């Protein structure tokens, strides 16, 4: 399905270029708590949404990319002439992101020393999100629609990359300042988010369709979130609240 | 900005009492959640008690449940961490801490410079 | 799932033009159409040596330094056929000439590392 060599190995690059910008995140937290052997400062409520959105995610890359049942309704669905909109990085990332959020989640357990558990509201959104796709999954089930089910896991992914950005940007909106700002890790995140659509820019120009833009919306919307909050954290704390 | 100051720490003997105080600037102590933390020399840094945001609800570590206890005055602006039933064990530069929690990405700890507490027997 | 039948040619001289054909068939998820084709030539002894692709859209081809401007690569989507044109040929072109074909990726078949191969046919260029 790839026609130019240059493209696919730009693409290649721009794909493993995004999985180490978004990956590598997960470390300094990770080992913070192990040095402390404690979580005092962690959100307990943002880690368990972020299981939800990285295994979410994680649901619909690794059936996609695996699967020739789900891939036959990809082209049943988008055309014949489709190439599936999945990456090795975007598996690998999904799979990363869920292994290092189960061992922070671990972390939690294990070394506790986090009175504040925070756990409420957040518990309830979880239930909700779980007990939809439970519905999903039976309603998916007689025609074997996995494609439709695992583009709701996507969906549900684009709602929790919003749960991610809207109450830190919230938080800074009220506060009236930018507190855990970090120039390094919001370049980390925006290098991610510019390079996971560069990647699907790629696809794109080498074959003459942009349905992959369709086929992968949570990919697509997954950057475009990043990339608008990064902007937008940017211009509260340079150019809003910076003292 | 915000400031913390502690105070009230100094030599005791092993069994004492001590009553360790925090004076808060820049910010209300009934509307934050207020922490003590302490450091002995070469360990890392312990987060020892805790008292939630708009009330009397308190959290203690292991090591000190029982013997040492937080409060906080509301018309003074300071927590308190009166600490009964000392041992050597507890010697550490005692910290009153405050962050700023935040949801996904590094909370902000605020410091004071600590009270050194040595505790002999 | 897939299978690759070479009916190329056989003798020929130097400075000769000859021209090998490659028939694709099988049933697959993909078109088959959409397939990234390619040759590659074996030689007495030596390994797998890379001499030309065909992109899917047909617009990009890709040959050897060895064959660049003397081999032509050509497709058919409708009948899943590629053709080596391989034109004012030499003898050190002598070789048997695998038909390759990769269902996703042009590097990989580029490389060697492609999913498909033909049985294989003997070209034999004589001074």
């Amino acid at each position: 399905s790839w026609n130019s060599i240059p493209l696919e190995i730009s693409y290649e690059i721009v794909g493993w270029i995004a999985f180490a910008s978004w990956s590598i995140s997960f470390y300094p937290q990770l080992i913070l708590n192990f040095r402390r052997r404690s979580v005092v400062g962690l959100n307990f409520d943002f880690v368990m949404l972020n299981l939800t959105k990285h295994s979410s995610y994680m649901i619909y890359n690794v059936c996609l990319y695996f699967s020739p049942v789900i891939q036959k309704q990809y082209f049943d669905t988008y055309g014949d002439k489709e190439m599936i909109p999945v990456a090795a990085n975007d598996v690998a990332f999904s799979i990363h992101a869920v292994v290092m959020t189960a061992v922070t989640l671990f972390q939690i357990f294990i070394y506790e020393r986090g009175p504040q558990k925070v756990s409420r509201l957040a518990i309830g959104i979880v239930v909700v999100v779980w007990g939809f796709a439970a519905i999903c999954f039976f309603i998916a089930l007689p025609t074997h629609s996995w494609l439709w089910l695992i583009s709701i896991f996507n969906s549900i992914q684009v709602f929790m990359t919003c749960v991610k950005y809207i109450p830190q940007a919230k938080m800074n909106f009220t506060r009236k300042s930018t507190v855990g700002w970090s120039i390094g890790n919001i370049l980390l995140d925006f290098t991610g988010g510019l390079a996971n659509y560069l990647q699907m820019v790629i696809q794109s120009i080498d074959q003459n369709s942009w349905k992959n833009f369709y086929g992968n919306m949570g990919k697509t919307l997954l950057s475009l979130i990043s990339i608008f909050f990064d902007i937008l954290f940017m211009f509260q704390h340079y150019v809003l609240y910076p003292e | 900005q915000v400031q913390l100051v502690e105070s009230g720490g100094g030599l005791v003997q092993a069994g004492g009492s001590l009553r360790l105080s925090c004076a808060a600037s820049g910010f209300p102590v009934y509307r934050n959640r207020m922490h003590w933390y302490r450091q002995a020399p070469g360990k890392e840094r312990e987060w020892v008690a805790a008292i939630e945001s708009a009330g009397q609800e308190t959290h203690y570590a292991d090591s000190v449940k029982g013997r040492f206890t937080i409060s906080r005055d509301n018309a003074k602006n300071t927590v308190y961490l009166q600490m009964n039933s000392l041992k050597p064990e507890d010697t550490a530069v005692y910290y009153c801490n405050v962050k700023d929690e935040g949801w996904y990405w590094q909370t902000y700890d605020y410091w004071g410079q600590g009270t050194q507490v040595t505790v002999s027997a």
